[PDB]
């Protein structure tokens, strides 16, 4: 658990449908919610061959369960009963607990990934922003569209914006 | 009793195999084949014993 849903960001967003993680912005020419493009997809991809891995591994074969046996083969009947309730019994356990693990390696990774871009707007701001704590950054110089779209794709420019950051700090 | 029959019937089934012959002799007390099935076999499968209509 890498604290980061339900840690440093207490709450979910119901107006981003486009995506799983990313960003909300607030400057002079508006406000809005965008995604993340590139981890939205990744996760996408990883969690659909997740759910083929625990699907499509599942090997079956033209089988006939199911036997008669007259009253003078209680012994073998006995047996199949065995054969089948063992079986069951297999299955039941391995099912349950491998959907138990399973959420929990899911939930992990989508926690990861939200800290994982945190911190990388995190590092490339560096001392340009300060962070305020439920996931936010705020700029010490002005931010419009092009900068924001610029932090969003991993091509900040620091030393740009540095000297504005330095004379309002 | 049984059916109201004192006597009884047992029923006896065989395989013969391509090329073989089965022979029948008979002082008495015997019920001839006069249907066979030819038949040749799939892998293996059950019975289900159901009252789901068939479609």
């Amino acid at each position: 658990l890498f604290g980061a849903i339900a840690g440093f960001i207490e709450g979910g967003w119901t107006g981003m449908v486009d995506g799983w993680y990313g960003y909300h912005h607030q400057n002079e020419q508006g406000s809005g919610y965008a995604a993340d493009l590139k981890s939205t997809q990744n996760a996408i991809d990883k969690i659909t061959n997740k759910v083929n891995s625990v699907i499509e591994k599942m090997n079956t074969q033209f089988t006939a369960v199911g036997k008669e046996f007259n009253h003078l083969e209680k012994r073998i009947e006995n047996l199949n009963k065995k054969v089948d309730d063992g079986f069951l019994d297999i299955w039941t356990y391995n099912a349950e607990l491998l959907v138990l693990l399973e959420n929990e390696r899911t939930l992990d990774y989508h926690d990861s990934n939200v800290k994982n871009l945190y911190e990388k707007v995190r590092n490339q701001l560096k001392n340009n922003a300060k962070e305020i704590g439920n996931g936010c950054f705020e700029f010490y110089h002005k931010c419009d569209n092009t900068c924001m779209e610029s932090v969003k794709n991993g091509t900040y420019d620091y030393p740009k914006y540095s000297e504005e950051a330095k004379l309002n700090r | 009793k049984v059916r109201d029959q004192e006597g009884r019937m047992n029923y006896y089934w065989t395989l013969v195999e391509p090329g073989d012959k089965i022979t029948f002799e008979a002082t008495g007390n015997l019920v001839v084949p006069r249907y066979a099935f030819t038949m040749e076999r799939d892998a293996g499968s059950g019975i289900i014993i159901s009252d789901t209509p068939v479609h």
